[PDB]
DNA sequence: CCTGGAGAATCCCGGTGCCGAGGCCGCTCAATTGGTCGTAGACAGCTCTAGCACCGCTTAAACGCACGTACGCGCTGTCCCCCGCGTTTTAACCGCCAAGGGGATTACTCCCTAGTCTCCAGGCACGTGTCAGATATATACATCCTGTGC
DNA sequence: ACAGGATGTATATATCTGACACGTGCCTGGAGACTAGGGAGTAATCCCCTTGGCGGTTAAAACGCGGGGGACAGCGCGTACGTGCGTTTAAGCGGTGCTAGAGCTGTCTACGACCAATTGAGCGGCCTCGGCACCGGGATTCTCCAGG
């Protein structure tokens, strides 16, 4: 009875919205916790400047977005609409991981 | 003597966040196993960058990681980042 | 020159020998055109004085313009009840709730302007800066004036940016750490008199500068009851494992970022650390009181409390210490309840009522030092223990007197544990320095 | 007397600090000696590149109905251009977002 | 007070005013432009130093800068930049 | 008669060429191609033998890597035959 | 000169593909691969010609080719 | 009078030329000054890397029934070791060939 | 006899004779090893120069070289190389 | 679904040529001494940022759930396309010879650049105020989805 | 196939705020003038390496043919995912409280690297030989493919 959108319209609207926006998508505090946990095993008792975490987050977003673009291209190459770990691993091996 | 744990920090990044990233990348439909793979990829990338940055900071004889160290690490990897000095 | 008793427009408000003088001082300050600070501390009718001041302005003067009273959230209902019950004629409105409710309130009452007094919390004030600045305010009342004790803060700058004619500060202890904060309060009060950062060189000049805009009174001057309280300072030595961890943290694999706070959760109980606890099993036996000096003394001292009048109120600084004492009490199977900031708001009042029931079998009541609602009538306690001391002697005093309510009949005796020759002594030394400064500045 | 000093930038008709470029070249440990015309050449090249990118960014800003240039406008200008996208291929611009790009297979039909 | 920090903000603003009189720029955009100028300067100077070492010279000259520009920039940009640099050096050498 | 199945000869060739190491493009045609390409940028150009050999080595290595990536893309598409679309996908992902 | 790209023959493309590790080859691969070779060679040769023009020479050297390859990220060992 | 000359290579026990490394470092224009121990450190690192690659290549050549190291052996040694392959991933070795590798799908059923 | 040219040929031969007493090398292999040594030296020296510039110092020292090798060489190679270099510098300091 | 045939690849011997390995000559770069000067190590005071243990509110965003639907995936049939082989033609490959440009070296000379001192004027840190860009509401418009009728 | 009904989205308008653009004051690095030295341009010489040509040979390519296998389109299905909704929570903001770690200007000082001249031995170039790699040949083993 209630009006419903098809499986794929809201996805396209979200794609348009997020390709139009420029902000960051991962949450700041979880990202900082992850960064500190990773840095701790390399060296203990580290202090991070608030600018360094932002730079790391920007680089992480850019890398993930480019990877997802290439993964989508591979999935379309395989005549599919979904992206899969096969596609991600293929894209990484082509890029030269 | 009390105990309580929350979660792992690799799970701190969430499936809706990964979906937002994929939408910005242009992906329409996503499989359910993409999320563990994405967490692995992000962890590897971060470990490389953090290793380089910590090496720079250790050479500087400092205890504080700086944006300049991060930028130098990214430039050495080949991912020149503008807007952070 | 002013009335010495309760005015007519306050119904069933008696103004017993302190509200009258306070109201006369407030009226005199308005006539002289200088803002004031009312610092009689918890125990006197500060709310009644402010309400009666507003009633005086509304009735004897014809200036019932835009009035704002800033209060914390927990006191909103109390202030509204006082407004509606003691000066019913001064009809007032309040702002509280989510964004849509704020829009409803502003569209229904605030913008139509039929309101006279608006009562709001700090957060709602910050959220409604642009929707509140449009009204030419006449009086600006800030209960718990020590909230704005620090400059360079959002609330302080926002309240400075408001267009107001006068203002009035309510606080218990205006001076906490140094004269910089009291200067901040005075600079907010008088916008231009105290713009600078600047026994006869001190004390005297401070008193004769602070006289024109401050009041300080004592309940016992006329109340003459509520027998005094004795503070027992118990020095306690640490255990061998405590000494070991003390040395390991002091010399420098765990995280050692803030050395002072690391030594803190270590002079209290090493089981707040990691690795002090035994192996994979969590065996709650002798991995307890018998491994920390403070806990040993506590286990020695509690049975005497059981054998005597009892009802030990416990004040701590760390919820981790609260949890470990909870484990100790369940190991000893003692009647207890735990209250802190993490406790849901509704879950706190029923706990207080249960502990204050005429027949309360509960023996241990744990509260954090600052995690109270600035109220908490714990008039049924008889023993108060300060397991830890903070850097705020004023906060310690307020936690002490929150159990010193009028209802109290048995004199409450305070305990203070100190680990001698450790960082606790430093903490107490800084606290004593601050307390002496605050006393010599304000109390006289 | 002493002739009034004329900056080498205005002497060569530039807007970039020729003297500062010479100092940076000499302190940069690139070579032992630096010619007189090398900093002038380099400053002119830098000015041309900066002017091109700023003009493209300003066109994008005017198209987006804002009179200020932001990093998103810079990213739009750097992409949408073959030469600039090749020069800045491996460069990440903070707060730049991505170009609108939807594959035609995904579009409904 | 503070330690002096040097950048290219003044010159970037002047070039922006020349190419678009009624147009502003944000602080982060200025940081991006500063980093861009620094990156291009470093690339061209490194190419010139490598050329000087390869040819067993010791002086970085206008010929080396031009060759480095042609190696770095992609084509039409390279030729336009070469024209700009030739005009600049000729104007600087003509009577000064 | 005698005839092999369609695909064993290819596998033997694969093994033979992955075991060998010598060049696989005719030297004189490659040299003529190089000279024809070099005619555009400058006339009356001369080459050394080592230059042509190095160019051939680099070109062959580039082509071999591209073909490996193309074979991977074809396998990903659940195919055995490689296609120009696979070549284009490999180029696009690698960044050209 | 002209018609020299066709000197790159189908059997040579097949041998290179087999060394790559492919089994079946489409008929349309060959002209695409020729175009790829043309663009790669043009880039490398252009950079080498820039180096030899700076050197004020008329003969292209293996060192010039190696310098071009290195600046394009395709370092070649074994020629100087 | 002077004592007999002792090379810094013999002082540090190395086989690579410390003096030549120092001269190249001074003349290569990497910094204004060079410490005494930097050439020694660099020569030791170069010697270690050469020893590793040469032992890998020699073992591979012995497995091939030959006593001469050739570019094929060098390529096999480099590409069969993960760390060296990462170090020389973007490097082409003349007359090296490729690693024998056939995808399992192409193998006959 | 033209102008003399230097290389690491004799040193590579000595290292080869140390590690494998009964193995020889060819001219192409020697050229490959010489180019490899030059490339590694260039990379390490450039990274050390950048480190010195970042830290605003005017010297290249053992700390700069060690940090450069830890940045360039991955993992186990870095640890072994650092150990070798530290041993060599210790023997040089003790023998001086 | 095993047999046996026919190609391909592997292994062992013997002969050739040449390139690697060694032995000398001569010089050019590295080692040894002595002197100095500045760069870096070490201290000191100010001031500013980060962290750790919390508290108090607020609310957007994450989390778990139900449900129907495109979608991924397996199986089939068709067809033509690519492969494998034999034939003929073509051009690479090899070796050899001749000619001349052009890279490479040496000797002169000058002009261009390092280095210094002096002066001053451009560029940087610091305040300060006003406009461009969020943000919030109420319209108006385009998109999509299903039921309705044909 | 086409209407209308709900939903998101764009546009106009008004408001507010904080960051950007400009002016001030002061200092430090760039410009003017000078000197001195050697780096690089310029001319001449040599000789090596490139180019051009020819002729015989043989592998390699081009071409045609025949046929089995892979590509591609179609069909069915059952399942993992996208969409909407209620519930929980953890992020984000605003606060305390203190202490260290590094950027700082200022300062001192000492030792380590640059520099110079001498001198000798290590390293490159050159010349010569023997064994290792290569190639051809013959016997042995392996793998694939058709038939019954
Ligand atoms: N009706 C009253 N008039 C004056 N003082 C009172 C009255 N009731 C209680 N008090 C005193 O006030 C104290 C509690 O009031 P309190 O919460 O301190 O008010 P406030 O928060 O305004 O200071 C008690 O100790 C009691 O002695």
């Amino acid at each position: 009875k209630p009006h419903r959108y098809r499986p794929g319209t809201v996805a396209l609207r979200e794609i348009r919205r997020y390709q139009k926006s420029t902000e960051l998508l991962i949450r700041k505090l979880p990202f900082q916790r992850l960064v500190r946990e990773i840095a701790q095993d390399f060296k203990t008792d580290l202090r991070f400047q608030s600018s360094a975490v932002m730079a790391l987050q920007e680089a992480s977003e850019a890398y993930l977005v480019g990877l997802f673009e290439d993964t989508n291209l591979c999935a379309i190459h395989a005549k599919r609409v979904t992206i899969m770990p096969k596609d991600i691993q293929l894209a990484r091996r082509i890029r030269g991981e | 003597r009390h105990r309580k744990v929350l979660r792992d920090n690799i799970q701190g990044i969430t499936k809706p966040a990964i979906r937002r990233l994929a939408r910005r990348g242009g992906v329409k439909r996503i499989s359910g196993l993409i999320y563990e793979e994405t967490r692995g990829v992000l962890k590897v990338f971060l470990e490389n960058v953090i290793r380089d940055a910590v090496t720079y900071t250790e050479h500087a004889k400092r205890k504080t990681v700086t944006a300049m160290d991060v930028v130098y690490a990214l430039k050495r990897q080949g991912r020149t980042l503008y807007g952070f000095g | 020159t002013r009335f010495e008793d309760s005015p007519s427009y306050v119904k069933w408000g008696k103004l017993r020998d302190y509200q009258v003088r306070g109201l006369n001082w407030l009226i005199s300050l308005y006539e002289n055109g200088i803002n004031g600070i009312l610092a009689d501390e918890m125990g006197l009718g500060k709310t009644l004085q402010t309400i009666s001041l507003l009633g005086y302005m509304k009735h004897y003067r014809n200036i019932p313009g835009p009035h704002m009273v800033l209060v914390p959230k927990s006191t909103l209902h109390n202030w509204m009840s006082e407004f509606k019950r003691w000066v019913p004629t001064l009809r007032s409105v309040c702002l509280i709730g989510d964004k849509e409710q704020r829009a409803a309130f502003v569209r229904d009452v605030l913008l139509p302007g039929e309101w006279d007094v608006c009562v709001t919390s700090y957060e709602m004030l910050i959220k409604e800066k642009s929707v509140f600045k449009k009204f030419n305010w006449r009086y600006l009342v800030i209960d718990e004036a020590h909230r704005i004790k620090n400059e360079k803060s959002k609330l302080s700058e926002i309240v400075r940016e408001f267009k107001t004619t006068n203002r009035l500060l309510l606080t218990g202890t205006p001076l906490q750490n140094n004269l910089h904060e009291l200067w901040s309060l005075l600079n907010f009060l008088l916008p231009d008199v105290f713009n600078s950062a600047d026994d006869q060189k001190l004390v005297e000049r401070l008193h004769m500068v602070l006289r024109p805009f401050l009041l300080r009174r004592i309940k016992a001057d006329v109340e003459k009851s509520l027998p005094p309280k004795k503070e027992v300072k118990i020095y306690v030595g640490l255990s061998k494992m405590q000494r070991e961890w003390y040395t390991r943290i002091l010399m420098k694999k765990m995280r050692l970022l803030n050395i002072l706070m690391q030594l803190r959760k270590c002079c209290n109980h090493p089981y707040l650390f990691d690795g002090a606890e035994p192996g994979p099993p969590y065996t709650t036996d002798m991995h307890l009181v018998t491994n920390s000096g403070k806990m040993v003394v506590l286990d020695k001292l509690l049975p005497k409390l059981k054998e005597q009048g009892s009802r030990v109120l416990i004040f701590s600084q760390m919820t981790r210490v609260l949890d470990i004492l909870e484990d100790y009490c369940m190991w000893r199977n003692y009647e207890y309840c735990r209250l802190d900031g993490q406790t849901p708001h509704d879950e706190r009042q029923d706990s207080i009522n249960a502990y204050n029931e005429p027949n309360s079998t509960k023996f241990v009541f744990m509260l954090s030092t600052r995690a109270g609602g600035l109220g908490i009538n714990l008039a049924t306690a008889d023993v108060v223990i300060l397991y830890d001391s903070d850097w705020n002697p004023q906060v310690d005093l307020q936690a002490m007197d929150r159990a010193h309510r009028i209802g109290q009949t048995k004199t409450v005796r305070v305990f203070r544990f100190i680990t001698d020759n450790t960082v606790e002594e430093r903490i107490v030394e800084r606290a004593e320095m601050k307390l002496r400064l605050d006393s010599i500045v304000i109390q006289q | 007397t002493r002739a009034k000093a004329k900056t080498r930038s205005s002497r060569a008709g530039l807007q970039f600090p020729v003297g500062r470029v010479h100092r940076l070249l000499r302190k940069g440990n690139y070579a032992e000696r630096v010619g007189a015309g090398a900093p002038v050449y380099l400053a002119a090249v830098l000015e041309y590149l900066t002017a091109e990118i700023l003009e493209l960014a300003g066109n994008a800003a005017r198209d987006n109905k804002k009179t200020r240039i932001i990093p998103r406008h810079l990213q739009l200008a750097v992409r949408n251009d073959e030469e600039l996208n090749k020069l800045l291929g491996r460069v990440t611009i903070a707060q730049g977002g991505v170009l609108p790009n939807i594959q035609s297979v995904l579009l409904p039909k | 007070r503070k330690t002096r920090k040097e950048s290219y903000a003044i010159y970037v603003y002047k070039v922006l005013k020349q190419v678009h009189p009624d147009t502003g720029i944000s602080s982060k955009a200025m940081s991006i432009m500063n980093s861009f100028v620094n990156d291009v300067f470093e690339r061209i100077a490194g190419e010139a130093s490598r050329l000087a070492h390869y040819n067993k010279r010791s002086t970085i000259t206008s010929r080396e800068i031009q060759t480095a520009v042609r190696l770095l920039l992609p084509g039409e940009l390279a030729k336009h930049a070469v024209s700009e640099g030739t005009k600049a050096v000729t104007k600087y050498t003509s009577a000064k």
